[PDB]
């Protein structure tokens, strides 16, 4: 047992009543001084590292190459200025473990923290020595932290694609099928996740070359789809994750329920494919008046008007489709469909629930295409068109794949430093930079959407760790009012920043003009509406920085009309899973889970207490669990009204909730304008 | 007054190897001597051959003579428990740490050791011995059943409590914790069941069957002193274990009624360490 | 060639009766008539008595019969199934539709109910005739316990069945349906041990088995349709519910690997919706 | 029960202690007169019943509109003139119930055997009426019977391609594997069988990307496969069937072999999925000897030497990669991995043996390439050129897959007739005419290998039938005469009909120059060996017909030399199963199975004597079983060596053979120069 274990291990020693929360100082202390020092590659200077790690294949010397070494040194320097103290173990554990760069043999340790850093600042800037200073204030202030793709990578000659989310269409067809079986391959070989819109597939029972009952349904291209994540595996070490979304009015929905249980034959079980359904304002009103609700044939609607059940608005083409004698469909129940999806999100925590109505109320690109599902992680909304993959030597008709490189503001840090304005610009200008130098060179698709959308995600996290280290409870009103206040100046700025941008290179994302940033009805409630802090508490949190006003809003929309936008989406709140212990933050816009987080590393078990958990806000850091579901969905709601794309919304769940619970927490969730709600965890 | 929570507490502890993934013991495995891997795999195949007979003989046999229907439901889940978990279990542990070989030649060594073929002999003897509407034939194999859990497992349980304790193992120790954490209330229950028994008897008979359980002890114990020596001497545990299986002789007299028989004894601290559906109404969708 | 198989089947297809909430049955228990609830509870109780057989002997006199233990300890899995999750699953049925005096007297009468006994007694008398390493009286009780599990239950199924398809009695029609799920596993597993018999035989034996399965099939079916009759003509039913026992003995017989004995019919569509290594020598390679 | 089905199974009903033979004559005729007449629909004329199956989407308007009517009329009645009369109530029930055009709803029967032959012929001569009598009079009079996708799928639109049979060579790398799947399922789609060869993918725990132990190795491309094959399962109507080879060599070969286990996991077991070894002569001399032998990883291969171990010659490679440093292999047992072999057949029949010494000692295009794997029957020995396919935008490097039209001579009619020149000669024309209007437009390789080889298949059946009906044992030295001197004759003729092919066309096949075709090579047995009959009894059989001499061998040879050849491959023995009760003729050249074959339809049990089977030929009617697998060994080398490619030759087995019984066969055939051994039946 190593002496860092040994004194984290202390944390749980309660000594006169009280944690020992000051052990965890000493054990970061004891785990570098015993093993980062010891085991850390020494080199005489920078240039000796430099060239050894440009030499060895470590770093790409194409970003090198654009700095003087001056430059270089200059911004090596600026990031050990701060002399950064990782604040717990965890912290600097997760780092040194999953992104500190280690030798071909992973027994020493090349980057520290401050180097990775600087790397990162050095790829971000392009060749601007001052832009990779400003980056490494940044990230060094733990201000933006770059999504563990960018952050791991950024720099790295063997390193994969700094985007890890990846949406793909798939048409129905059998080349369409297979073209996507292959997508999904090189996408998770790439190690990032792929989310596939199952719902142009056609049902089970239908025809193929006026030939009937010969599709297999979504089901076996679901099977396909598994064992090709099984397949390209990323070497196994992180096993290959996809996500399948299908339409509740698609008549294999219950059937692709299905594939999650656990009762489920063994030849019909999905097992490395996530599932998320698109549930329309419709299917709500239908269960809602009880009604008895039918589920499509997608083909025979596809041939009855040339166009895709997914591709129509079924709040007005239901009952079209209902009266229509060549549409093929089967009764089902709604409220029973809805007691479906709350047992297997119990069961399973699937699938991922996606309202599509509060998406595409609210979608500034409904002109290019509505939002019809989401990604593996359920925060990523945006338009897509399906591409028509042809027979070989036929050209392809190439659309529209959704992909977003990610950030995560720390809300803590971002709020301590009064730099909510920089932090974002500056968090925009990295993401854009990531967007510019992605090229993926087998998902054709990805790579034109990529190009024309130049669509970046810019996440939160930490909210709950800066409202308990600030005394506001996460389901009070105060806590509410500040993430309005916050996510609203950061849904400011980035437009503003995305509007320069535009200026500054002369050019907008594809299809800007029919978009309600163009028209101008993006701006209406921030152009009505006043989002300062109405509690005094929360208005002095905010006390150094400017909140932007409805005069603010209007000048910001009058410039936008002016110079357009660049980004068709900018802001996305991902889980930020691992990369959080090391910003020692909370994850997301999440509650916490636990107080205390103990995990077990090797054959040694570590305790993470909360970032600034103490016995003053020990409190303010309620689990998740206690919480009231219906005031973490109304905290989310109202972060979501500043966020143009998705947030990830776990429910937390006791085991003494019924289904009844779980159904009423996604009818308040949809009530409430939720867009997406990801997992159903139950304690 | 208690069939029905052991109903509850056998069902709700209900389990399959397969919950527990085995891969990670790979390398602590790979890591002991020779001479350690030998013994536990040995020490395993003892406790596979009890489970084997428990469950195909011992349970089955006993839930035909015990009356009442909810006192036959516990002892057939005990049953299935013995045979279709426990037993198996043992396989899945050989199957991921052991070549087939070494498989084959422990479940050889089963068969022709003589301490493990002599308690067989002498537990599944009392089970088959058992005579319809013959409460003392009854009794007999209760003990032996009691001794069998609480008792003779407890030479094998030693050394999978041994390494968890230790840190190594932890899978496999796993399993082991959740095969012991049954035993522990199958000992309980059949205990319970025999002192039913005991407790109708004249002053006279029930002196005989304290000489009886005694007897039986005695002569268990003496066999499984040789079999411990004869797996634990190698890897230098013979004693320890020695206190442990006194220990737990003390905890199956206590399940039968009976006064502790062996003076208590400090265990290695080490294997101390090792130790709804509702449907939505209208009112449900509006706020 | 199939233990392994099954045993996986059957170990994931474990449940409990608290898992499903019975209570909002009466919302629909409510509205029917007299005649149906007399029938309901008729049928309901033919099946828990029928059930209980199964669980006290016809299971366990297999596995004790049966050599393996692999087989064993999926025989004590099933059994385990009947005694401790569907006997309860039977009572908690009762115990939410009829008041404790209601439950008794329909005991009472069809614990007195000629057709009842008469199928009853016929296979617990099968069971009770097999001796031991007699392989023959074996095979002849599989195929006793093949009929309960493949045929004789289905006469009683058909109710809960057609109420489950028309959306009524839905709680405890799903447990119903986890019960028919399971009885028919039972019945195709004990079908292969009896095949297993029947192939070691030779074949004026086998002509001779085959002239006892279909005589018995015979003697069952008979029974079931006077059965069907008494249960099933106050509601108008009788007609289908014999269309329902043929189509499942010939399920029955191809689990024993015979010929179907009755004609194909269709079935109630509403009853639907609710359903040698030797090495080589070094001259082999030279000609 | 059907009046003829009661009157079929009184075949069995024993008269006098002998089987009712004639009953199955009345059989036939009551199931005509009651079921098939009745069901046919009716039409004024000719005309009348063209016009309405063209209109009504049955047929190709395309291929008959080369002929005027009264050409169409003229073939229709030359089909017709023969008033052909099936022999048994099987020939006709099968026709009837898989090969006669029926009506969409599958209630009434458009086709007679009359109108398939004639339609079948009028595709063959693509506008040529005497030409199309020609085929009438061969089809009718059952001398030749086209495949059964030819003879079911000529001239009609709804059909699928006229080649079933198809070998993809797939390459090493993540886009060569997605495009081997889309083209299997692209293949499956259009009813063909795929065989995929797996030699040239790396080993499990082999390093992709300077990363070691990333690779899944060939059981992963496997389970891809067996799920591709599974989905394009043909709308339901057949499964989908694939073949995956491999060489035994790999390093994967256990692996790859454990997938046929029954004991084997559900995650590594592959289901529907067939597996063949390709087994060097170095494989067999390293068990002869049992020397210890090595399984290499093909990627070491690769990298040390360029080139793919399938690519290379193992019998003098064998050491080198053994004495190679570079090259990483596993020590095996050799003998213990024939013996795994003969167990893994005698449980499952699996896997198919394809001895690539044999198959290339007499192989005409080793210039081209090696022939390293087979089809799904084992029959199939072609060069293969394995592609390139890159990523997406860039160009892919087609290489040559394999694909062959089959087509079977009906031997007892072919002998009855005295018209092997003539019948070979149409029969190699309408295979050709099949390949050229072949193309797979999803399938790069295999389009471009079928229009550059022009490889056909021409087979034969009736062998055991038509020796049985002559009073010729099977296994005797005089069946194994006529055998030598049949297909001697057969490929005398098929060689003659190629070049004069080439000679009318002026073009030969890719490649010809380099064959031994054109070398002169292949002739030499020919030229300087005699296979005429050398039994009296079997020189009788050949009267008024001319069998082709050294003489006339070396005009052919000179005549080739002159003209070339236009076909790569020409013959090969597929199995022939389901067109055999229709031709009333044994399958293949295997002997029979049983004498009398008890077969279920629906709930009746129909009876299928063997075709003339009678009680004073019913002791040459021997079962296969009961035949010495020696003698079978020698019928097939005696025939094989007048095969370019495979016989698909299965083995018989009794269950009280041991595995050594089966690896001793196995050696036998080996030494005889047999090139596939097919699947091993135990009775
Ligand atoms: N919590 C920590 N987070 C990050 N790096 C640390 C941490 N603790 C120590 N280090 C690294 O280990 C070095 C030695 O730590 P130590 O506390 O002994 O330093 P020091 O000599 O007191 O002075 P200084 O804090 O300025 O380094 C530090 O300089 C820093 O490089
Ligand atoms: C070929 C094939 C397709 N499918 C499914 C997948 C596709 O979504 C769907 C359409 O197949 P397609 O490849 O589009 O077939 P098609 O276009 O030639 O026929 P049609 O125009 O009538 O659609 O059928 C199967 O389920 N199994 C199969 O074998
Ligand atoms: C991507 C990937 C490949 N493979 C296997 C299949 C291929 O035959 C083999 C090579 O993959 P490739 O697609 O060729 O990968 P690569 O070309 O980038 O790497 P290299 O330079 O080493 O060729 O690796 C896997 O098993 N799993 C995977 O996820
Ligand atoms: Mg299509
Ligand atoms: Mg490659
Ligand atoms: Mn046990
Ligand atoms: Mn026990
Ligand atoms: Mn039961
Ligand atoms: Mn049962």
């Amino acid at each position: 047992v190593p002496k860092w274990i040994q004194l984290n291990n202390e944390i749980m020693i309660q000594k006169d009543g009280k944690f020992q929360f000051d052990k965890d100082k000493e054990a970061v202390h004891s785990y570098f001084v015993d093993y980062i020092n010891q085991n850390t590659v020494f080199f005489h200077n920078l240039k000796e590292k430099l060239d050894y790690l440009v030499e060895n294949q470590y770093y790409e010397e194409e970003f090198l190459s654009l700095y003087s070494f001056e430059d270089i040194k200059e911004v090596f320097k600026t990031a050990y200025a701060k002399k950064f103290r990782f604040p717990s173990f965890m912290s600097a554990f997760k780092f040194y473990n999953d992104y500190a760069l280690k030798t071909n043999d992973k027994k020493k340790i090349l980057e520290r923290y401050e180097d990775r850093i600087s790397i990162v600042a050095l790829f971000f800037a392009n060749g601007d020595t001052e832009k990779a200073k400003e980056y490494v204030n940044l990230m060094i202030n733990q201000e933006y932290q770059p999504s563990t793709p960018t952050f791991l990578n950024a720099g790295r000659k063997r390193r994969g694609e700094l985007v890890s989310c990846f949406l793909l269409e798939v048409n129905d067809s059998l080349n369409d099928i297979s073209r996507a079986i292959d997508i999904s391959m090189q996408l998770s070989k790439l190690g990032g996740g792929v989310s596939l819109n199952l719902s142009k597939l056609r049902a089970k029972g239908e025809a193929i070359k006026d030939v009937e009952n010969a599709t297999k349904g979504v089901v076996g291209v679901m099977k396909l789809l598994d064992n090709a994540f099984r397949y390209a595996d990323q070497m196994g070490q992180r096993q290959g994750s996809g996500a399948a979304y299908l339409n509740i009015f698609h008549r294999d929905i219950n059937d692709f329920l299905d594939t999650k249980k656990i009762s489920a034959d063994e030849d019909v079980r999905v097992k490395t494919l996530s599932i998320g359904v698109v549930i329309p304002d419709k299917f709500v009103e239908l269960a809602r008046e009880d009604k008895a609700a039918y589920v499509f044939y997608p083909h025979t609607i596809y041939k009855e008007y040339g166009q895709h059940m997914d591709e129509m608005d079924m709040n007005e083409m239901y009952d079209k489709f209902v009266d229509n004698p060549r549409v093929k469909k089967e009764k089902i129940n709604p409220r029973k469909l809805l007691e479906k999806l709350a047992m297997l999100r119990s069961e399973s925590g699937y699938p991922y629930i996606m309202f599509q109505d509060n998406v595409n109320k609210v979608h500034a690109n409904n002109h290019i295409s509505k939002v019809k599902f989401s990604n593996l992680c359920s925060e990523v909304l945006q338009a897509s068109q399906v591409s028509s993959y042809t027979d070989y030597d036929e050209e392809d008709e190439i659309g529209l794949d959704i992909s977003c490189n990610l950030g995560s503001l720390n809300i803590l840090n971002v709020m301590e430093h009064k730099s909510i304005e920089k932090t974002v610009k500056l968090a925009t200008d990295s993401l854009t930079h990531v967007s510019e130098t992605t090229d993926i060179r087998n998902a054709p698709a990805v790579r034109r959407a990529n190009k024309a959308m130049k669509s970046i995600g810019l996440g939160a996290m930490n909210l709950h760790g800066y409202l308990a280290q600030n005394g506001i409870a996460y389901e009070s009103p105060e806590a509410r009012d500040f993430a309005n206040t916050f996510f609203m100046m950061v849904n400011f700025y980035s437009i503003q920043r995305s509007a320069e941008i535009a200026k500054e290179k002369g050019e907008t994302f594809d299809q800007y003009e029919g978009s309600t940033y163009a028209t101008g009805e993006y701006f209406d409630k921030y152009v009505s509406t006043d989002f300062s802090p109405k509690y005094e508490k929360i208005a002095n949190l905010f006390e150094g920085m400017h909140i932007p006003t409805t005069e603010d809003w209007k000048k910001l929309k009058a410039f936008v009309a002016e110079h357009g936008m660049y980004h068709s989406y900018r802001l996305c709140i991902a889980p930020t899973g691992s990369i959080s212990y090391v910003q020692s933050s909370t994850a997301s816009v999440m509650p916490i889970m636990e107080r205390i987080e103990e995990r077990t590393y090797g054959n040694s078990k570590t305790y993470y207490p909360m970032p600034g958990l103490a016995s003053n806000n020990w409190f303010f850091y309620k689990e998740a669990y206690d919480m009231d579901m219906f005031k973490v969905v109304d905290m989310i709601a109202t972060i979501q009204q500043h966020i143009d794309q998705g947030i990830s919304f776990t429910l937390f769940l006791k085991d003494t909730m019924t289904t009844r619970d779980l159904n009423r927490i996604d009818l308040y969730a949809h009530h409430r304008g939720i867009k997406t709600i990801y997992y159903a965890r139950t304690k | 007054d208690f069939t029905q929570m052991f109903y509850n507490q056998n069902v709700k502890q209900f389990w399959l190897p397969e919950e527990i993934a085995l891969n990670g013991d790979l390398l602590t495995w790979k890591y002991l001597g020779k001479n350690e891997q030998d013994t536990y795999m040995k020490v395993l195949a003892g406790l596979t051959l009890l489970d084997t007979e428990q469950g195909n003989t011992g349970m089955p046999i006993v839930a035909e003579h015990v009356d009442g229907h909810q006192r036959k439901a516990v002892l057939n889940f005990m049953a299935m428990m013995e045979n279709a978990v426990h037993a198996k279990s043992y396989s899945n542990i050989f199957m991921t740490l052991a070549p087939t070989e070494t498989i084959n030649e422990v479940f050889e060594w089963v068969k022709q050791n003589k301490y493990l073929q002599k308690k067989a002999q002498m537990i599944v003897g009392l089970y088959k011995a058992i005579q319809k509407d013959d409460e003392i034939s009854l009794f007999k194999a209760m003990v032996a059943s009691v001794y069998l859990e609480s008792f003779l497992f407890y030479s094998g349980f030693y050394y999978p409590l041994y390494f968890y304790g230790q840190g190594k193992l932890m899978q496999s120790g796993e399993i082991i914790n959740l095969i012991l954490r049954d035993e522990a209330i199958h000992g309980v229950y059949v205990g319970l069941l025999a002192q039913e028994i005991y407790n109708k008897q004249t002053e006279e008979k029930k002196a005989e069957l304290r000489e009886f359980a005694i007897d039986l002890l005695n002569q268990l114990y003496e066999n499984e002193l040789e079999y411990t020596e004869d797996l634990y001497d190698q890897v230098g545990l013979s004693h320890d274990v020695k206190k442990f299986i006194r220990y737990n002789a003390n905890k199956a007299l206590m399940n039968l009624g009976f006064d502790p028989y062996f003076e208590e004894e400090d265990i290695n601290p080490i294997v101390l360490n090792g130790l709804t559906v509702e449907p939505l109404k209208d009112d449900d969708f509006y706020f």
